[PDB]
């Protein structure tokens, strides 16, 4: 169902793209898994730490 | 106060310097180990790969 | 990790890709070879090599 | 809001009871980031009091764990509301879901050795558009004892101080309201009972020559915390009964009274303009006057 | 040995914010070479507009809120670094927000000074809420490149701003997305030459052609350094 | 049909089974015990009482 | 507006094939901008003069042995890939090789002819058993951008071409390695900026140095019609 909703994203359904190096231009030589991910900030800051 | 001065004379210190890394914990003599330091912006501190 | 897996992706060989069968006066052909897409670093090569 | 949830995340936000929640529903009637009106159909409508409901959000204010606690206003003036509809978001709430956090673009691959174990490559871009950027409401303390050395006071009065120091305080000693400082610098002035007399021979003979004459007192006013800088968001002040009022103490008691003077005000107009509203519609319904009432005086 | 001249042929505009620039006759090869230093100065070194600095009246700090006003403080921040401003002489300008009433506060209301060229008039800033709600500033827009923000001015500021004053976080960099495609370009008879082709959106600031124009510029200004000493 | 904040976002559920009991007020516990100690009922065996 | 301008500072010539320049300093991200730009241009792009087919008497076919010849044709074809050339004027020239008898083949014995310098005057060939066995030879070179293999070549062969007339790789480009190490340049105050250590292995006629100049300008000329 996931791989159906990939076609209605009109993206790769094994949702591997493929990427181009922003330094030289050159191309990863194969496709990568690219994609959204929910990410969170911890009550652990560096600023502490130090 | 901390002007640009203060900076150059941390540098002639720390050069040639070294200092030692620990980790807890202490599993063998390794887990001290002596680095020359070099300075970097920010408040991390940045390990070798290797190590 | 990311060491081993760089240095086993060179030394990995691979079926005909780009230039199979290319006779190389020495290393620093080789990089040129794969810096100009003349050739992929998994490809078959007879070099010479002291 | 989270792209994946799994259909808990409004339950979840419900039940944390810090996002605000309509309780009859109705239509909107006021909308202010500090004051949600809400006018009530006369269906939830009590026969007896009057029929607006009045939530008052709370913005940033200090979590436990130093961590911002703000309500954002979801919906608009003037829009129809159901009961149990999403008024305000707590924190990490979106329109009724959990927001814990926010959503990127991530590439599975090996970098340079940046991404080595577990660490992370990331764009500057998260900076650019204030991504994952914490507020931090951090408190502080300036207690002013009394000892047998004698009682501490809290005055702009601080020994041998740079003027930099000393120009964001008022004459109380008190930091400016906004003002933005860094760690090191002097948010509170507070002077301590010295007492020393111990001049070791060559100290009397400097103090003879150039005079300085030594006024005995530490400087025990309030400093920020080592490599901490951010903006004063509010200061409070408490004075003991036995002393008499600092200038500060009494110029924001002041504030703080004419604060309740206009906010019950508002109240009392606000129910008020609710219960006049409902005598008019039953006033109509049975006696057909719009002509006298409207031009009439209201009491 | 022959080399090639490369000629800034098409300028098409699809929207204000897009516009797609193809460049010919590229040798072989330089497709890439040129993608690719091309892209990292445009966005980095473009220079642009945004908001600097704002006064607000009754606004001692960014975090407190006044009546009337939908939006808070920071978050009407967030608004106007998003304001896309076009300056013609003068580097730093004083934009004076002043509107009344019921109602949602688009850049349009401003007042319109005559160096200034407002890109999106329709961009909301704030929304006013109450019928007596009235809202005063004075916000600070200057010129910049790349991204700087309150922090990194504040650490050198011995440029000592008044109370109230409300440094903004600068959002310097008008370019928003820019990649290349190199493609094989018409040639009427040569086969191999090239089009360089640029797909670019920006928040209208920066114009495609003079974006082109000053990022080879100073490119080609760094190459200096290598050809003159040696 | 939906309340004025749903029709506002919906998120779409890939939920195969239908969810028949709603999720009980999650706080629950907390609030009903401390109901317990103080609540006015003379003949129940309930905290003061 | 404000420039970052970089100026020369490192020269590390240890070989004159191969020279290090270290570069200071350069603004945020343009270490790999200009590491990019140079390296691509350098590699495939740089004109130079190569060997590019050859014929031996008696050696009709690449893959045959000579008469006393210990190294087969293959190997003697990769040894005068490498072989370093300086023609002046020029475009296309033919060089004569005649030697005889036991011994090492070293470019010297290679006719002189006035206008063509050999680099490499000791660059090995042949290694040559029996005093009977004579080496006699005519190599071409050319002129051209870049490298173009032997299968490329027979990818563009309209033209026709004789028996016995062994092509073989041409190595235009005088660049033999080149690479940019981006390390940290924190310049006094702003720490953001970095270093260009551009590693590079000429091939010996050009220097590096020059190398680099003339890759600046290709590049430039291309600028020349966008800067106005």
């Amino acid at each position: 169902e996931i791989k159906e909703l990939l076609k209605l994203g009109d993206l790769p359904t094994s949702g591997q793209i493929r990427l181009y190096d922003g330094r030289t231009g050159e191309q990863f030589e194969r496709p990568v898994t690219v994609g959204y991910m929910y990410m969170l900030k911890l009550n652990h800051l560096v600023d502490d730490k130090m | 106060r901390e002007e640009a001065v203060v900076w150059d004379i941390l540098d002639e210190v720390i050069r040639e310097h070294p200092v030692l890394l620990n980790r807890a914990p202490t599993l063998h003599r390794l887990g001290i180990q002596a680095f020359e330091p070099v300075l970097i912006e920010g408040k991390a501190i940045q390990l070798h790969p290797l190590v | 990790q990311d060491v081993v897996l760089g240095l086993y992706y060179m030394t990995r060989d691979c079926v005909n890709a780009k230039g199979e069968g290319m006779v190389l006066t020495g290393p620093k052909e080789a990089e040129r070879l794969y810096r100009s897409g003349l050739a992929s670093l998994h490809a078959r090569v007879k070099v010479r090599i002291t | 809001k989270p792209l994946v949830g799994t259909g808990m995340e409004r339950a979840v936000a419900v039940d944390s009871g810090v996002t605000a929640v309509a309780k009859r529903g109705g239509v909107v009637q006021y909308v202010d980031a500090s004051r949600i009106v809400i006018k009530v159909n006369e269906d939830e409508m009590y026969p007896g009091e009057a029929g607006i409901d009045i939530y008052n959000l709370t913005k940033y204010t200090r979590s436990n764990q130093n961590t911002c606690i703000n309500q954002m206003p979801c919906v608009s003036l003037g829009e129809p509301v159901e009961r149990g509809d999403v008024l305000a978001d707590g924190p990490s709430t979106d329109l009724g879901e959990l927001a814990l956090g926010q959503n990127m673009r991530v590439a599975f691959m090996p970098w340079n050795g940046y991404n080595f174990e577990d660490s992370i490559l990331v764009s500057e871009r998260v900076v650019q558009e204030d991504r994952f950027t914490t507020i931090h409401i951090q408190e502080l303390a300036c207690v002013s004892r009394d000892t047998k050395l004698g009682p501490e006071e809290i005055t702009a009065d601080i020994p041998n101080v740079g003027e930099a120091a000393l120009s964001k305080l008022d004459e109380s000693g008190i930091v400016y309201i906004g003002a933005e400082v860094t760690g090191g610098d002097i948010l509170v002035g507070k002077v301590t009972p010295k007492g020393e007399t111990q001049l070791t021979p060559e100290e009397k003979l400097l103090r003879a020559i150039f005079g300085e004459k030594a006024s005995d007192v530490k400087d025990s006013s309030l400093r920020v915390p080592n490599g901490v800088s951010g903006t004063v968001i509010d200061v409070q002040v408490f004075t003991r009964d036995g002393v008499e009022k600092d200038k500060r103490a009494l110029e924001i008691e002041e504030m703080q009274l004419k604060q309740a003077k206009k906010d019950l005000s508002e109240e009392l107009q606000i129910l008020e303009a609710g219960l006049f509203s409902r005598i008019r519609a039953v006033l109509v319904a049975g006696g057909v006057e719009a002509e006298k009432l409207d031009k009439l005086p209201r009491d | 040995t022959e080399f090639l001249k490369p000629r800034l042929v098409d300028i098409e505009q699809v929207s204000s914010t897009h516009a797609k620039v193809t460049l010919e006759p590229l040798e072989r090869g330089f497709g890439h070479t040129l993608g690719n230093a091309l892209r990292r100065i445009l966005l980095s070194s473009m220079p642009g507009c945004a908001v600097t600095e704002v006064e607000i009246d009754g606004v001692l700090h960014e975090y407190s809120t006044k009546e009337g006003v939908q939006e808070d403080i920071l978050e009407i921040l967030l608004n106007l670094k998003g304001l896309a401003v076009r300056v013609q002489g003068k580097d730093e300008v004083i934009l004076t927000l002043n509107k009344s009433g019921i109602g949602p506060v688009t850049a349009a209301d401003i007042t319109h000074d005559g160096d200034v060229e407002i890109v999106k008039p329709q961009h909301v800033i704030c929304h006013l809420t109450d019928e007596n709600a009235s809202i005063s500033m004075r916000i600070k827009v200057q010129r910049g490149r790349g991204y700087v923000p309150a922090s990194t001015r504040i650490h050198s500021e011995e440029d000592e701003r008044p109370i109230g004053r409300l440094l903004v976080d600068a959002c310097y960099s008008p370019v928003e997305r820019i990649a290349y495609n190199v493609e094989a370009a018409r040639v009427e008879q040569r086969t191999d030459l090239d089009k360089l082709v640029i797909e670019m959106e920006t928040n209208g600031t920066i114009d495609p052609e003079e974006a082109i124009r000053r990022a080879a510029t100073i490119l080609a200004e760094q190459l200096e350094a290598f050809v003159d000493l040696r | 049909v939906y309340s004025y904040t749903e029709k506002k976002r919906i998120r779409k559920d890939f939920g195969k089974r239908p969810q028949v009991l709603d999720v009980p007020y999650l706080l629950s516990i907390q609030l009903d015990s401390f109901q317990k100690f103080i609540e006015q009922d003379p003949e129940g065996q309930y905290g003061l009482e």
